[PDB]
C-alpha cells in the first residue's frame, strides 16, 4: 500500500543527494513488487521475497535514484568503484532488496538530460548510507583552492547526458533500494 | 586487510591426489561464494570449481567434472580442493578467488548463475603431475 | 572459449583496443564480460567488471565496452607499467561455466 508513490514518482532524485523515503505502519503488500513483469534486475538478499509477508513493517526505508545501465551492478554489497563509494555505499551485511527498472523513454532527452548529476571527486570514500549535499572544490594536494576551476583541481559533480541513441548500458536505470530492520 | 593465503603444494603421482587449503582472514567469509581457478603454465587461466555460502549449489569445469570435489569449513574459514585421479593434463598453478554475495530471483529460489567477477585473488601453490 | 587476439602492441601515449569475441551462448546472450590484468609473476587483478565499472585503485584510462558479441578494453595513453596480459571472462549457459579468454600479449614499443 504505502509505496505506490515510491515506484511511480513523476521525477526521481539524483544520486549525489538521494531521498531516504520511509514508509510507515500500514499493511504492506509485497505481492505487487513480486509478480511484477516490468522489472529487469530484482535482487533481494538474505530476507527472501514472498517470505517477508509476515514480517518487519518496522519503518522500512526505500531509497530512490537513477544511474546508467551497466552501473546498476555496482550496487551489491561490497563492489567498490565510483558510484558506489563516493555516491551511494550500502554495507557488506546488507539485508533487504534492490529493485531497478529500465527508463527508456521517461528520462532521456534527445538533446540530452543534463540535470541528473553524480559525484566525481571526494576525499575519504563514503561511509554506508550517508548522503551529501555540500558541493565544495576538491583541493587535490596542490595550492589552496578558492573557487578556481583551474588546472588539476575543479568541480566535484558531473552530469550524465542520456540520449535515445545510446546502447543498453548508458540509458538510465532508476534504482529503488529497500531495507528492513527491527526495534 | 583482506587476503587469500593458501597451502597444499604438490609433487605427486599420476593417479593419486592431494587436498588443498585456501585460508582466508579479514573479510566476512561466511556470506560469499569462493571460486577455484587454475592456470597451466604457458597459457592463460581456466575456471575449475564454484561453491556457495553454505555448500548447496556447486558447478564444475568440463575437464574436472565428476573427479574433483570442493568443500568449505567455517570453523577455520578455509577452502579445500580434492583431486582424485590427478592425470597428466591436470597440472597448473591453482588460485582461489573471492566471488560475490549474490542471491536473488523473486520466487524464493536462492540461486547464483551470476555475472560478476572475482575480486581478490590468492597466491597460488603449484601442483605438478609428472610421469 | 572466448576468442582473443594473441598479440597487439602500441607506442606509449596511443589508444590500443583489445577485442574479445564470443558466441550467442555466452557474452552475446546477456552475460557481462570482465577484464583482468595479470602481471607475469603474480595473481590477476580485477580491472573492469560489468563492462564499464572500475574499482578503487584502477585509473581512469581503462574503459570497457560490450555491444553485439564483442568487448574492448580501451587503454588510452598507456604508460610503461601496463604491459601485462588481459583476459576477458564471461559466463556461458550452454555448459554453465565461467569461461575465460585465451589471453592477449600487450607490450609497449
Ligand atoms: C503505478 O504503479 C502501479 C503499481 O506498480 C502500476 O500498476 C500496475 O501496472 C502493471 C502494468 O501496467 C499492471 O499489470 C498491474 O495490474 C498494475 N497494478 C495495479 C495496482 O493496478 C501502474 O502501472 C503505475 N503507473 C502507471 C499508470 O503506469
Amino acid at each position: 500500500c504505502p509505496f505506490g508513490e515510491v515506484f511511480n514518482a513523476t521525477k526521481f532524485a539524483s544520486v549525489y543527494a538521494w531521498n531516504r523515503k520511509r514508509i510507515s505502519n500500514c499493511v504492506a503488500d509485497y505481492s505487487v513488487l513480486y509478480n511484477s513483469a516490468s522489472f529487469s534486475t530484482f535482487k533481494c538478499y538474505g530476507v527472501s521475497p514472498t517470505k517477508l509477508n509476515d514480517l518487519c513493517f518496522t519503518n522500512v526505508y526505500a531509497d530512490s535514484f537513477v544511474i546508467r545501465g551497466d552501473e546498476v551492478r555496482q550496487i551489491a554489497p561490497g563492489q567498490t568503484g565510483k558510484i558506489a563509494d563516493y555516491n551511494y555505499k550500502l554495507p557488506d551485511d546488507f539485508t533487504g532488496c534492490v529493485i531497478a527498472w529500465n527508463s527508456n523513454n521517461l528520462d532521456s532527452k534527445v538533446g540530452g538530460n543534463y540535470n541528473y548529476l553524480y559525484r566525481l571527486f571526494r576525499k575519504s570514500n563514503l561511509k554506508p548510507f550517508e548522503r551529501d549535499i555540500s558541493t565544495e572544490i576538491y583541493q587535490a594536494g596542490s595550492t589552496p583552492c578558492n573557487g578556481v576551476k583551474g588546472f588539476n583541481c575543479y568541480f566535484p559533480l558531473q552530469s550524465y547526458g542520456f540520449q535515445p541513441t545510446y546502447g543498453v548500458g548508458y540509458q538510465p536505470y532508476r534504482v529503488v533500494v529497500l531495507s528492513f530492520e527491527l526495534l | 586487510q583482506v587476503q587469500l593465503v593458501e597451502s597444499g603444494g604438490g609433487v605427486v603421482q599420476p593417479g593419486r591426489s592431494l587436498r588443498l587449503s585456501c585460508a582466508a582472514s579479514g573479510f566476512t567469509f561466511s556470506s560469499i561464494a569462493m571460486h577455484w581457478v587454475r592456470q597451466a603454465p604457458g597459457k592463460g587461466l581456466e575456471w575449475v570449481a564454484v561453491m556457495s555460502f553454505d555448500g548447496s549449489i556447486k558447478y564444475y569445469g568440463d575437464s574436472v567434472k565428476g573427479r574433483f570435489t570442493i568443500s568449505r569449513d567455517n570453523s577455520k574459514s578455509t577452502l579445500y580442493l580434492q583431486m582424485n585421479s590427478l592425470r597428466a593434463e591436470d597440472t597448473a598453478v591453482y588460485y582461489c578467488a573471492r566471488g560475490v554475495q549474490g542471491y536473488y530471483d523473486r520466487s524464493g529460489y536462492y540461486n547464483l548463475d551470476y555475472n560478476y567477477g572475482m575480486d581478490v585473488w590468492g597466491q597460488g601453490t603449484t601442483v605438478t603431475v609428472s610421469s | 572459449v572466448l576468442t582473443q587476439p594473441p598479440s597487439v602492441s602500441g607506442a606509449p601515449g596511443q589508444r590500443v583496443t583489445i577485442s574479445c569475441t564470443g558466441s550467442s551462448s555466452n557474452i552475446g546472450a546477456g552475460y557481462d564480460v570482465h577484464w583482468y590484468q595479470q602481471l607475469p609473476g603474480t595473481a590477476p587483478k580485477l580491472l573492469i567488471y560489468g563492462n564499464s565499472n572500475r574499482p578503487s585503485g584502477v585509473p581512469d584510462r581503462f574503459s570497457g565496452s560490450k555491444s553485439g558479441t564483442s568487448a574492448s578494453l580501451a587503454i588510452t595513453g598507456l604508460q610503461a607499467e601496463d604491459e601485462a596480459d588481459y583476459y576477458c571472462q564471461s559466463y556461458d549457459s550452454s555448459l554453465s561455466g565461467w569461461v575465460f579468454g585465451g589471453g592477449t600479449k600487450l607490450t609497449v614499443l
